[PDB]
RNA sequence: AAUUAGCUCUUGUGUU
């Protein structure tokens, strides 16, 4: 986020202008450590924070170009470096801490403990931290059946394209169930729906065959075009582009009275609002008209029967926002408000004609005060109209028992509402296997809606999607714009973080020459994720942000990657420099995202399940590196887990959280509010091997006792 | 006789719109652009709004682009009865006054001596004074030692004093000021007043 | 006709015989737009004081005054273009009165404000 | 409303303010009106 | 003898 989220805001953000004008352009902004003030800049550090109540934040410093333009070409761009723009709080123990790459030395002599985790911010003194809250994932078809409404089927797709000022906007393509089967289009920022054929005349297709190559891509089974008749022959009046305009603009937001107006609006809402992942540049028609189709030919497809309807719950569906995400939400209208109290500041001081120095334009208080408030009271949105967002994302770190200050910073969220009687999102689904803890959940009203990350669960980053696009299209490849639509039929299609580029005619050298790319790690990331399905012909690729994921080793036919060359120089590590990151290079292990494990073959151990016995699968891909791993911090504690019953695992991985024992080593320095610290813990006779690397044998909770059962 | 309408514009910048759109018509008949828009209207209390004479809300809407007074009233504009035409042309209407400014809003001031000027008027006044106490006010009668022994910007001629905020009091301040800041009908002391100063 | 149009918002008065409203300096620097023919207000000051008070109630800026009933209600229909008063209390001196009415033109009162 | 209609009697800006009186008396026994602004103080929060 | 509203977390009921 800092490294590039906020750069990418500030240079997205549209060029200010408004008797001459001005220019007023922001680039290459600076950011320094954190430093305090009738005084002079000096370091704080994160200890002096939390004992004086301030707040670990840093300055933010952005270069400006001033250019006032007037008659006779007089216009100078005068630039101000590194201006003043407000505080941002620092993530402890990350790139811009104070405390980055220290030895435990320097620790101990600042007062701070060496097994501090870090990820947790310092507000008026207070440890704050972000809970990671799940949303369903964006730039997606996805299909569901309702039986409460009129429609049977509706193919709702969610859409945003980068990080925009505008609000994600969501395609609904319904039919109805009742002739019959009315498709119907619902646009977003239009009060009123539209049938699909009017919609797919206003782009520009007036050839009937044009628009059925779009939505059908084969012609000898007549169901598909069975079914869309009734939906085509509603739209029997309109044929030329103009009326259609006038038809969709006559159920806009702003219906003009007259017909230019309707025209204008409904172009501008098609070409601007409509699909903006896909593109909203001067015309994309020639793609949007294709994605539209697609929409379409899923929803006739699910219709059919012929494809399954998707899964709310599927994690696959759904992308985590970590702290990153949230800070870009709240810093897009924190800027976005500091430009209009700055154009507004400007518009008052030139009606005089006078020229302003910005240095009294910008207004610190508006960057600064506002993310403290969202961060510190956890309302996450603009202070006026917090309600209307969610409450509780920022919260109280828990600094009763290591193991809850732990569990406490790799905590998932579910924004389903509670009070409700919906039972679904809070089951158990299958695919949280390896990726949540099946035992750790809260017990109150917020059962199975508050989660915790596994141990070796991981959440992609995200990465630019270019590369990926050069290298596909530098093969054979074949972009959209230039392919026959009877060509459809007979091959692949190619998705890109949900957006229809391409085709392809060889998938299956096109999959090896990726996961290979993959396992090098030349072009493909480890965090990309590649999946293909059969009966479909489709190909996905995503590297977007929020896809939780895990490592797994590698089989190649029957035998794993990892030999003992592997395991003997990664045990005289921190010796030589042998580490996993080399571990990952050599191609041994790979990061698989819950969306690809659906089209991967796992075997639970190497050697039980991939001898020569009885013939069961014998193809195996990828093998699970210990089961064990699919516990969280706290029910990874628990001896012999697996030999409980599963409410007094979720029981002990509730209670873990309250156990007294000495939460952190400088416990002397620390003025918290309710510190509970025991005068002998000790290190538990029995312990599983998982609970080495949560330091549990370094601040225990507990101690063994002589109990007898009687 | 062509409609009117009204346009929202800033509350206390109500007079300086008439004149803006006055010129901004005076600028553009000239030019190819002339502003369609027959007259504007402003009454003394009405806050808000401004009545535009025009014959349709497309002459007003195309005239009153890019004034930044009438950009709440740019979008919308609503049916004036023509019956309420007249009415908008209907306007309705040794002393003691009441200051309308300073401190000293709301304050029975005795008209002690009317100057011929036209400009000033002296008036006899109770201190709403701390005497330079707490700053760094109930009325209560004037007391010079206090605020001679308090010091500060004092000026003493025996029963004459000049201090702080230039105010000339006597035995009681003697003040002037216009008469455009003084209420000159309406105020109506009571006898406690009389003490003071069916 | 940006002559007509006062410069400023500072002791505005209002003509008694055209409900023009002006500022005094540009009552003597430039004069009424048409009581000039009549009166001559440019070139004084105490005869501008005499002729036109500052005391006035509502401002109209009129621009059409051929297309608009407000100039017909004002008696204003045949005269300049101008920001007009809608009621002035106050009257004319005999002597100007009297001279107006020798030169053809009837004294007639702007004070259309309500008294109770 | 009482010192316009004493003196301005203006007809139109009397129904805005009757408009705003009703409002206001109707929020002040029930906020939670339907399809109607909320009454929010200069904190974001409707009253009570 | 010194206030309130909001939010968050947590405790008991999770038995056959
Ligand atoms: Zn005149």
């Amino acid at each position: 986020f800092i490294q590039m989220s906020v750069q990418r805001i500030v240079e997205d953000a549209p060029p200010i202008d408004l008797p001459p004008r001005y220019l007023l352009k922001f680039e290459q902004i600076y950011l320094s450590k954190p430093t305090h003030w009738d005084g002079a800049p000096s370091p704080m550090m994160p200890n002096e924070a939390r004992l004086r109540n301030l707040t670990y934040s840093a300055p933010l410093y952005v270069d400006i170009t001033k250019t006032v333009i007037k008659e006779g070409e007089e216009q100078l761009q005068t630039q101000h470096q590194k201006t003043f723009i407000g505080k941002i709080p620092i993530m402890l123990r990350s790139t811009y801490c104070l405390l980055n790459g220290l030895t435990d030395r320097d620790l101990c002599e600042l007062n701070e403990c060496p097994l501090d985790p870090g990820g947790y911010f310092i507000i008026n003194g207070s440890e704050k931290v972000l809970i990671a809250q799940e949303k369903m994932a964006t730039n997606t078809v996805y299909v569901f059946a309702k039986k409460d409404s009129k429609y049977a089927y509706t193919g709702e797709c969610r859409s945003c394209l980068e990080n925009s000022s505008r609000p994600t906007s969501t395609i609904w393509v319904s039919m109805l169930a009742r002739i019959g089967q009315r498709i119907v289009a619902t646009l977003p920022y239009i009060k009123q729906e539209v049938p699909i054929i009017i919609v797919f005349r206003a782009l520009g297709f007036v050839s009937d065959r044009d628009i059925l190559e779009h939505i059908i891509y084969d012609f000898e089974d007549p169901e598909m075009m069975e079914m869309v008749k009734p939906s085509l022959d509603e739209a029997f009046v309109i044929q030329e582009q103009n009326v259609a305009l006038n038809f969709i603009g006559s159920r806009g937001a702003k219906p003009g009275v007259t017909k230019e107006k309707r025209i204008k609006y409904a172009k501008e809402v098609l070409q601007k609002e409509m699909l903006p992942h896909v593109g909203v540049s001067d015309f994309c028609e020639t793609k949007k008209a294709y994605f539209l189709g697609y929409m379409v030919h899923r929803l006739l497809l699910a219709a059919l029967g012929r494809r399954e309807l998707d899964d709310r719950d599927h994690y696959g569906n759904k992308r985590l926002d970590l702290a990153g995400p949230l800070l870009a939400f709240l810093f897009r209208g924190m800027f976005k408000n500091l430009l209009k109290e700055v154009r507004i500041y400007a518009q008052k001081f030139i009606d005089r004609g006078k020229d302003f120095n910005l240095e009294l334009a910008i207004k610190t208080r508006i960057i600064s005060d506002g993310l403290k408030y969202s961060l510190a009271t956890g309302n996450w949105g603009d202070q006026k109209k917090a309600h209307q967002a969610r409450a509780g994302v920022s919260q109280v770190l828990n600094r009763l028992t290591f193991a809850s200050t732990l569990s406490h910073l790799r905590r998932l969220n579910s924004p389903i509402g509670r009070d409700g009687k919906l039972a679904k999102p809070r089951q158990l689904h299958n695919t949280l296997w390896g990726m949540v803890c099946p035992a750790e959940t809260p017990e109150g009203h917020a059962v199975g809606l508050v989660k915790n990350l596994a141990l070796m669960a991981y959440i992609s980053v995200g990465s630019q999607p270019s590369p990926i696009l050069e290298f596909l299209e530098e093969w054979s490849m074949e972009n959209l714009e230039e392919i026959s639509p009877a060509a459809i039929a007979d091959a692949t299609k190619i998705f890109v973080n949900g957006c229809w580029v391409g085709i392809h005619k060889d998938p299956e050298q096109l999959m090896n020459t990726l996961r290979k790319l993959r396992r090098q790690m030349d072009i493909i990331v480890s965090e990309v994720s590649m999946i293909r399905d059969i009966r479909e012909r489709e190909i996905r690729i995503y590297t977007d942000a929020g896809r939780i994921c895990r490592p797994l080793l590698i089989v190649e036919k029957q035998k794993l990657l990892l030999k003992k060359r592997h395991i003997d120089q990664l045990k005289e590590r921190e010796y030589n420099n042998y580490s996993w990151q080399d571990l990952v290079a050599s191609g041994v292990v790979e990061y698989i995202d819950t969306l690809e494990e659906e089209t991967v073959m796992l075997a639970m151990t190497p050697d039980d399940l991939q001898e020569k016995e009885v013939a069961y699968c014998s193809t195996y891909t990828h093998c699970e590196i210990h089961p064990s791993m699919i516990l969280g911090v706290c029910a990874s504690i628990i001896p012999f887990p697996d030999h409980n019953q599963s409410p007094r695992n979720t029981y002990q991985s509730a209670m873990g959280k309250q156990a007294m024992g000495v939460y952190i080593t400088n416990f002397h320095v620390r003025m918290d509010t309710l510190a509970h610290v025991l005068y002998y813990p000790q290190k538990p006779l029995v312990t599983t091997r998982s609970m080495e690397y949560l330091r549990f044998r370094e601040l225990p909770a507990g101690i063994n006792s002589i109990v007898a059962i009687a | 006789d062509p409609n009117l309408w009204t346009v929202k514009c800033k509350i206390g910048e109500e007079r300086a719109t008439a004149i803006s759109l006055m010129r901004k018509f005076i600028a553009y008949q000239f030019t190819d652009t002339p502003l369609q828009i027959k007259s504007v209207v402003a009454p003394e209390h009405v806050k808000g709004y401004i009545y535009v004479e025009a014959y349709k809300q497309t002459h007003v809407k195309q005239a009153i682009e890019g004034v930044g007074n009438l950009r709440l009233g740019y979008w919308n504009q609503q049916m004036v009865p023509i019956k309420e035409m007249t009415d908008v042309l209907k306007v309705v209407k040794k002393s003691w006054v009441r200051l309308k400014r300073g401190i000293y809003k709301d304050d029975i001031a005795q008209v002690d001596y009317v100057e011929p000027s036209q400009n000033t008027i002296s008036l006899k006044m109770i201190p709403r004074i701390d005497y330079d106490r707490i700053k760094a006010p109930p009325q209560r009668l004037f007391d010079a030692e206090k605020i001679r022994s308090l010091g500060g910007d004092v000026a003493s001629d025996g029963d004459f004093l000049i201090f702080e905020g230039n105010r000339y009091s006597r035995k009681f301040l003697f003040k002037s000021f216009a008469m455009s800041a003084v209420i000159t009908e309406g105020v109506k002391p009571t006898l406690s007043e009389l003490e003071k100063f069916r | 006709a940006l002559e007509t149009v006062p410069k400023d918002l500072r002791h505005l008065r209002a003509c008694l015989l055209c409900s023009l409203v002006k500022t005094i300096d540009q009552f003597e620097y430039d004069g009424c737009d048409n009581c000039d023919a009549y009166l001559q207000m440019k070139g004084n000051r105490e005869m501008v004081y005499d002729c036109t008070s500052s005391s006035f109630d509502g401002i109209i800026a009129m621009m059409s005054p051929e297309d608009s009933w407000v100039s017909k209600w004002q008696r204003v229909s045949n005269f300049k273009p101008g920001v007009y008063a809608v009621s002035v209390t106050g009257r004319l001196p005999q002597g100007i009165v009297r001279e107006l009415k020798s030169r053809g033109v009837a004294y007639k009162s702007r004070d259309t404000a309500i008294k109770t | 409303l009482r010192r316009n209609e004493q003196n301005g009697a203006a007809a139109h800006v009397i129904a805005e303010d009757v408009k705003l009186l009703q409002f206001h008396v109707a929020t002040m026994v029930d906020n939670e009106l339907p399809g109607l602004p909320r009454a929010m103080q200069k904190s974001g929060r409707p009253l009570k």
